[PDB]
This record gives structure tokens, C-alpha cells and sequence, in this order.
């Protein structure tokens, strides 16, 4: 359900958009025992909220992805999470 | 001129305080226990009949701790074989008896050493928790889904709570909650993985060689926190084919920068959920409102449907912060927060408007929000003739609102000052529970016209009791400092005459938002010591004390064992004044907070007291917990208020005990002020050459409440006291 075109969850928000301008497609799949070749990794991850904290300490502002993009929250978001709640923080310089 | 309250009428209950407490079932009908039967009683006449004769269970073959009717009546849960844990914890057996197949369900049982359940607010659906692990039933008989596998023995923690969201935060074992009917299960997990455990022995029965070490995550004052996370079930999905999916709600940016606590759960409507967070520095908290995406099958929680709550003298709410009463859309609610003057009052709010409007204002608090219907919000407060230490049940118009009414002030207004109540299921009936001067009085009530058709109990044969024993009298009463009222009560020994010189017993809490002087009526040691031994007990309520606005509450922000203890002599002083007191014979005493005053009072030097005894004080506040500690405190680092921290003491003041008779009492299984405390106590008098009096309880925890004990305390404290004041 929520990696569709229409959607409107975490996945297109914060993971993987691609364009609205070109033809597109989302094929789900699973790898059946036939090809051995590709390997499982420990749980299936997503990230479910990126956000700034502004400097004033009050206000959230969501940051979302962009197609064809990654989130800005890579920089910070482990490979795979350990486990089901973590979160992340990163200080942000003056400049940035 | 008849005989007196005595030691033993106190320890043996002799005379016994008749309650009355009902279970609402619906809008008109309560459920109550007359002669071991459940009987269910009909509010709209006068009706009652039998819904589950005694006799019932005299074949179960089981002493019953507790049992608990589902929403429907169609089945009963039944709870035995309990062993306690902590306070409002423990581990038991359960069994649930089918009513209508009038037959225990056999097939599928609850597990031993279950360690919570709760059925769903409106069917017959049971969410249990055992070894830390969420389960829920939907059908009673059928296999349990689980709903977590995760949990795992003082580490991680789902659905129920840890130590000290137990004991600070949550006020209970339990950390589930259900959507109004039963759809959502929604949880939190803990996890204490960081957290330092505290040790200490227990030595259990005589037969047992080697002592139980027991272990329990705490953290003190600037140690490391457990964490927690938020997550929401939806049962009606579930499945034996498929493990279950918790989607997890995140906590607002503002909160994941840096420690936090999870501080409120409410419900809203069927699908609307509202959260609090509150910061590590309980300077700052952030509710947060998330509605069930019918699609998705997540939760989205919009920012600026966050509301933000600081306070700029102190911490937020009088404890946490105060829960939300959500209209039945659920776009508005109201909330109790603190006005520009620092009162506490009502405040209407939308749920996307960053801005409230309040709907009572003045010099009194509101105490809680009772019962929101369409027209009315019903609400407790300490209006009534400026005593902060009254309750009454008000209920203030929506349209109007300067259209408040008052339903209880007029009721019975020399007996009855204090009143708390329970709403039927849409506010059509409420009990009124009186609690003082007088003897407490129940009476029954429709809010309809507000008609008061039964008198449920009032404690006519223990009033017939007490006219043939001299009672003491009670006094309520305030002084002024500058140009501010203080309240104190004194309890008056029968035949109190003016003239003579009586000695004093101060009664001491003092802890922060604390209330001692009140109208609430009570049979207890204190009218021993009144009646019996002719000592005047008294209670004084200073700096940092409760519902009196922010002025007076946030005193004591940052600096514990400071303004509280002072005012406490002060008092004893003012006391003196009144010229009836013997100042040769003042003595203190105090458990807890209170024990750490009584200690700071007696280790002041001030000449005031010629004895006291402190029953399980804190002693240092770098050894309490850091959720209450911190809130009135910051951290102990010096970039914060480590100074104050350690200039607060009672050991520091170990010399000046030189002056006084001591008496320090400690149960050795205290799991909340630890021994440790007391240890640290008598170690520092040790090491300057004071003499005191001490006295451990093996095996008892921070109530000392069991009951060879209790009364071997008490009888103790009153051979210390007797002694002090050289009577007889």
C-alpha cells in the first residue's frame, strides 16, 4: 500500500519518489529459491520521519525527498536500523 | 467524660469509616458489592437486582484477590493467586468464568505470573502482558495473538512500565491503552538497557539460607534514562496466519534532539490519538495529535496540531502535564494550564490553533475536569470561600461562560467542604463522595436537574460509635507572612482549654505542590495523640505547596531543602505565639519528603524542637530518582545546579543533631527512598559523636504497611513520643 504513485505515507515522503513528468513503474517481486545469487540482509528498513528543528527550538519542519533523490536524512540513518523505534540527530552548523 | 480514642483503636480499626464505591456500567445503571453479592442498582428509579450471587465462586477452590466484570457482563475475570511487585504491580493467576455458559473457560487460559490485564473498553476483548510481552484475546477461548516479541526481563518493557514511569510518570503498571471501543490497542515499550540498577537484600522467611539480592533498574538524580517508544495496534486486523503490525507513532523533533519522557496518552475519538512528551529539563513539553489514515494504515500526526508548554519559573503542570478533555469531534478540547498570574484554570483550545482561550479565571485553582458533555464541563476547584483546602463540584456553562453553577456548596455546607465524584457512563448520573469536616457522606445525583434522589451511605453507626468516646477537635485556619496566607491545621485534644500549655507535634510533608491543612475528616494516629495523650498535632502548608497558584508552588524551583524547611519552624514559631503551646515540648515528624524536612529542621540548629522522627527520608538528593528529582532540580552537574545540590544535604548538618533527640526508622526493602538514605544518615551522626535512636524493619518497602509491622511503628513512634514529652 504504501509504495504507490498515489501515496502519500513515509516511503514517498521520506525514502524514494520518482517523477510525476515521465512514464514510471513499481514492480514488487520476491526471490525464489531458483536464483541463490541474492543474498537477504537482517530486516527490512524505511525511514518514517525526517525533520529539521529550526534554531528557534520550537518549530518542525518535515524535509521531504525529492524524485530521483535521496533523503537528507542518509547522512545520518544507519545502512539497517537496529531496532523498530531508533532515532537520529545530527547538530547542524550555522552555516548549514 | 466517656473513655478515649486509643493506640489500640487506631492499630485495631475498632472504629471503621463505612465507604461506598459503585462501577458504572452505562448511562443509569452502577454495579455495587452489598453482603459479598454483586448487585446492579438502577439509577432512573430506584431498582436493584442480584448480578452475581456470592455463592458463585465457593466452588473455585482459590482465595480470590480481585475480580473485574467486561464492559458487557458477559464474562468475569478473576484474579488470584497475587504476589506483589513494586506500587500498583505485582504477578498473578487468572481465570475467566463464562456468565452466561455460567462454566470457567478451560481451553486457552491466561498464563501464571501474568503480570498485567485489561479488558477493552467495551466488549469482552482482554490485552494481557506476560514476561513483558503484549497478548491479546479477542474471543476469550480461543489462542492469545501476540502482539510483541521483544520483551525481556528488566530490559525491555512493552505495555507495561519500567520503575520509575511506574512510580513518577504514568502512576501505574500499566502502559496500555485502548481506543474507546477496543479497535486500537495502542502501547508503549520501554527500555532500561543504560539504566544502573540499584541493589539491596531480602531476607524473606526464616527458612531461607541465603539472602535474595534484589535488583531493580533505577535512575538517580543525573543518571541515564530508560527510553521509550509509542506504538498502535489495530486489533480488529489480527490473524494466527501473520504476526501483528504495531505501526510505531515517532515523537515531535522538538523532543528526539536530546533525553525525553512520554508523559500522556489520550484518546480523542474512535481515530484520533493525542501524545505528550516531555523534555528531559521538565522546563518544556509537546502534545501531539495523530489521526488513523484510513488508507495507509498509519498514523499521521501534523505539525501545527502540536501545542507547546513551557513554563518559564519552574516545571510544566503540577507533576506532568495536565491530560486534554477533547469535545466528541475531537477538533476542540479542553485543559487545565497555568494563567499569567500563575493559577491554574481551564483552557479551550482548537486543534490547529497555537492560541487558547481560558473559561474560568481568579485567586483559586481548578483541581481536575470531571466530565465533558455538550452543553457543560464539570470541574472540581477550591473556590468556595478561598480555602485551598476545600474541593467542590462545579459545572460551567459552554455557551455561557459566565453561567457557573455549584453543585455541591449548598449540599451540606458545615459538614461537607470536600467532595470528589464519579459520572455515569454520559454524565446523566454522578455520586458525590464527601470527605470531610464531618463524616463522609455518598449521596446519589441526576445532572439532568441536577435532583439528589438517594442517600447511598452516611455513616450513621460509626457516628453512634464516636458520641461515646471524647474526639478531638480540628481546627483549619490560616496566618500571614508577608502579606501572603498560609494554611495550617491543628488537631485540639478533648476539653482543649486555651489557658493551659499543651505539647506540639508538627506533621510535616512539605514536599513540592504538597497540601497537609485540608477539610477532609480522619481517624488516624494523630487523633490518638490528640485524644489520648493530650498533644496537640499540627500541619502547616509553606512555600512550595499545592493550589495556591505558581507564586507560592514555584518557591522552591531549584532549591529543595531550602524555603519549605524554613517556613516549617517559622510555623512552629508562629505556633508559640498562640500561646498555648508549651515551647519546651515541640516535636517534628515525617515520612519521606517529610523525613527530610524533619531531619533539615532538627539538623537546623534553630532551638525550635526538642525531638522528632524522620520514617524513610531522603537524605541527599543525588540518591532519589531523577524524574521527580530533576523535575524540581535540573541535573547535578555544575553547569547546572550541582551547587545547590549538595548544599542541601541532612549529613552536612550531622553536628548541629547535638541538640536534639533523634528517632530514624527505615524498611530494609525500600525500593523507593533506598536504605541507603538512612545508611548515609546515621553514618554521618556516627562520625561526629551524636547519639540518636534507630530502628530498621527487614523486609518492609517504602510504606512500611504490612500489618505486624505497621503497628509495631506506630506503637514504637508513640514510646519515642511519650518519652520526649515526659508523660506518662
Amino acid at each position: 500500500s504504501d509504495l504507490s504513485v498515489s501515496s502519500a505515507g513515509p516511503i514517498s515522503q521520506f525514502n524514494y519518489k520518482q517523477s510525476f513528468s515521465n512514464p514510471t513503474c513499481l514492480i514488487l517481486a520476491t526471490v525464489p529459491h531458483n536464483l541463490t545469487t541474492i543474498t537477504k540482509p537482517l530486516k527490512y528498513s524505511y525511514i518514517n520521519k525526517c525533520s529539521r528543528l529550526l534554531s528557534d527550538d520550537r518549530t518542525e519542519v518535515p524535509q521531504l525527498v525529492n524524485a530521483n533523490q535521496y533523503s537528507p536524512c542518509v547522512s545520518i540513518v544507519p545502512s539497517t536500523v537496529w531496532e523498530d523505534g531508533d532515532y537520529y540527530r545530527k547538530q547542524l552548523s550555522p552555516l548549514e | 467524660s466517656r473513655k478515649t480514642y486509643t493506640l489500640t483503636d487506631y492499630l485495631k480499626n475498632t472504629y471503621r469509616l463505612k465507604l461506598y464505591s459503585l462501577r458504572w456500567i452505562s448511562d443509569h445503571e452502577y454495579l455495587y458489592k452489598q453482603e459479598n453479592n454483586i448487585l446492579v442498582f438502577n439509577a432512573e428509579y430506584g431498582n436493584s437486582s442480584v448480578f452475581l450471587e456470592n455463592s458463585t465462586f465457593d466452588e473455585f477452590g482459590h482465595s480470590i484477590n480481585d475480580y473485574s466484570i467486561s464492559p458487557d457482563g458477559q464474562f468475569i475475570l478473576l484474579e488470584y493467586n497475587y504476589v506483589k511487585q513494586w506500587r500498583h504491580s505485582y504477578t498473578a493467576s487468572y481465570d475467566i468464568y463464562d456468565l452466561n455458559k455460567r462454566q470457567l473457560i478451560t481451553e486457552e487460559r491466561i498464563p501464571n505470573n501474568t503480570q498485567w490485564v485489561t479488558w477493552s473498553p467495551v466488549g469482552h476483548k482482554l490485552a494481557y502482558v506476560w514476561n513483558n510481552d503484549i497478548y491479546v484475546k479477542i474471543e476469550p477461548n480461543l489462542p492469545s495473538y501476540r502482539i510483541t516479541w521483544t520483551g525481556k526481563e528488566d530490559i525491555i518493557y512493552n505495555g507495561i512500565t519500567d520503575w520509575v514511569y511506574e512510580e513518577e510518570v504514568f502512576s501505574a503498571y500499566s502502559a496500555l491503552w485502548w481506543s474507546p471501543n477496543g479497535t486500537f490497542l495502542a502501547y508503549a515499550q520501554f527500555n532500561d538497557t543504560e539504566v544502573p540498577l540499584i541493589e539491596y537484600s531480602f531476607y524473606s522467611d526464616e527458612s531461607l539460607q541465603y539472602p535474595k539480592t534484589v535488583r531493580v533498574p533505577y535512575p538517580k538524580a543525573g543518571a541515564v534514562n530508560p527510553t521509550v517508544k509509542f506504538f498502535v495496534v489495530n486489533t480488529d486486523s489480527l490473524s494466527s496466519v501473520t504476526n501483528a503490525t504495531s505501526i510505531q507513532i515517532t515523537a515531535p523533533a522538538s523532543m528526539l534532539i536530546g533525553d525525553h519522557y512520554l508523559c500522556d496518552v489520550t484518546w480523542a475519538t474512535q481515530e484520533r490519538i493525542s501524545l505528550q512528551w516531555l523534555r528531559r529539563i521538565q522546563n518544556y513539553s509537546v502534545m501531539d495529535i495523530c489521526d488513523y489514515d484510513e488508507s495507509s494504515g498509519r498514523w499521521n500526526c501534523l505539525v501545527a496540531r502540536q501545542h507547546i508548554e513551557m513554563s518559564t519559573t519552574g516545571w510544566v503542570g503540577r507533576f506532568r502535564p495536565s491530560e486534554p478533555h477533547f469535545t466528541l469531534d475531537g477538533n476542540s478540547f479542553y485543559k487545565i494550564i497555568s494563567n499569567e498570574e500563575g493559577y491554574r484554570h481551564i483552557c479551550y483550545f482548537q486543534i490547529d490553533k497555537k492560541d487558547c482561550t481560558f473559561i474560568t479565571k481568579g485567586t483559586w485553582e481548578v483541581i481536575g475536569i470531571e466530565a465533558l458533555t455538550s452543553d457543560y464541563l464539570y470541574y472540581i476547584s477550591n473556590e468556595y470561600k478561598g480555602m485551598p483546602g476545600g474541593r467542590n463540584l462545579y459545572k460551567i456553562q459552554l455557551s455561557d461562560y459566565t453561567k457557573v453553577t455549584c453543585l455541591s456548596c449548598e449540599l451540606n455546607p458545615e459538614r461537607c467542604q470536600y467532595y470528589s465524584v464519579s459520572f455515569s457512563k454520559e454524565a446523566k448520573y454522578y455520586q458525590l463522595r464527601c470527605s470531610g469536616p464531618g463524616l463522609p457522606l455518598y449521596t446519589l445525583h441526576s445532572s439532568v436537574n441536577d435532583k439528589g434522589l438517594r442517600v447511598l451511605e452516611d455513616n450513621s453507626a460509626l457516628d453512634k460509635m464516636l458520641q461515646n468516646v471524647q474526639m478531638p477537635s480540628k481546627k483549619l485556619d490560616f496566618i500571614i507572612l508577608n502579606e501572603t496566607k498560609f494554611w495550617y491545621q491543628m488537631i485540639l485534644p478533648p476539653h482543649f482549654d486555651k489557658s493551659k500549655k499543651y505539647p506540639l507535634l508538627l506533621d510535616v510533608y512539605a514536599g513540592p505542590c504538597s497540601q497537609k491543612a485540608d477539610t477532609v475528616f480522619r481517624l488516624n494516629w494523630a487523633t490518638y495523640l490528640a485524644s489520648t495523650e493530650n498533644i496537640i498535632v499540627a500541619s502547616f502548608d509553606g512555600r512550595g505547596s499545592g493550589y495556591q497558584g505558581d507564586k507560592i508552588m514555584h518557591a522552591i524551583n531549584r532549591r529543595l531543602g531550602t524555603f519549605e524547611v524554613e517556613d516549617q519552624i517559622e510555623a512552629a514559631r508562629q505556633f508559640s505565639k498562640m500561646g498555648f503551646v508549651d515551647n519546651k515540648r515541640i516535636a517534628i515528624w515525617g515520612w519521606s519528603y517529610g523525613g527530610y524536612v524533619t531531619s533539615m529542621v532538627l539538623g537546623s540548629g534553630s532551638g525550635v524542637f526538642k525531638c522528632g522522627i524522620a520514617v524513610a527520608p531522603v537524605s541527599r538528593w543525588e540518591y532519589y530518582d531523577s524524574v521527580y528529582t530533576e523535575r524540581y532540580m535540573g541535573l547535578p552537574t555544575p553547569e547546572d545546579n550541582l551547587d545547590h545540590y549538595r548544599n542541601s544535604t541532612v549529613m552536612s548538618r550531622a553536628e548541629n543533631f547535638k541538640q536534639v533527640e533523634y528517632l530514624l526508622i527505615h524498611g530494609t526493602a525500600d525500593d523507593n527512598v533506598h536504605f541507603q538514605q538512612s545508611a548515609q544518615i546515621s553514618k554521618a551522626l556516627v562520625d561526629v559523636g551524636v547519639d540518636f535512636q534507630a530502628m530498621w524493619y527487614t523486609d518492609e518497602d517504602h510504606g512500611i504497611a504490612s500489618s505486624t509491622a505497621h503497628q509495631e511503628i506506630y506503637t514504637h513512634m508513640s514510646h519515642f513520643i511519650k518519652q520526649c514529652f515526659s508523660l506518662p
